[PDB]
């Protein structure tokens, strides 16, 4: 059953995911939300 | 009128708050005034 | 369109292996392992036998 599998790679930007969320999921700029969350004692960004 | 003016993120934050606050209050009331003696509920954990 | 003819010398050794008996001489797996490796495994397998 052992077969050589196709060995593949993929590079993922999370900034692309967050900026890419459907409007109802709260898309956001990752670097900017981080600065706000770090400067604030708490918070969140995006959803789900 | 005031909760109606909230950012949806704030609105969700509000609800999280109110819900945690309300169960503490209602759980307490229930145990002292509503619960039947037969259900030996002494604390919020027994209520669970 | 036209298949390359099977090499008759191999057809013969296959025909012989079948006529020699045994019968259950199954198609081997299109193996990823080279001979030296498989040889060591087969050897350990037989020494257990």
């Amino acid at each position: 059953r052992d077969k050589r599998a196709l060995e593949v790679e993929r590079t993922v930007s999370l900034a692309e995911v967050y900026a890419g969320l459907p409007k109802d999921n709260g898309p956001f700029s990752l670097a900017q939300e981080i600065d706000k969350l770090v400067s604030q004692g708490s918070g969140s960004a995006g959803s789900g | 009128v005031l909760t109606a003016g909230l950012n949806s993120q704030q609105a969700n934050t509000l609800h999280a708050f109110l819900d945690e606050s309300r169960s503490a209050a209602l759980s307490t009331y229930y145990i002292r005034q509503v619960a039947k003696a037969a259900a030996a509920i002494k604390s919020r954990d027994d209520l669970y | 369109i036209y298949a390359t003819p099977a090499d008759p010398k191999a057809l013969l050794s296959a025909a012989v292996a079948t006529s020699q008996g045994g019968g259950k001489l199954p198609e081997s797996f299109m193996s990823l392992w080279r001979f030296p490796h498989m040889l060591e495994n087969a050897r350990g397998m037989v020494s257990q036998l």
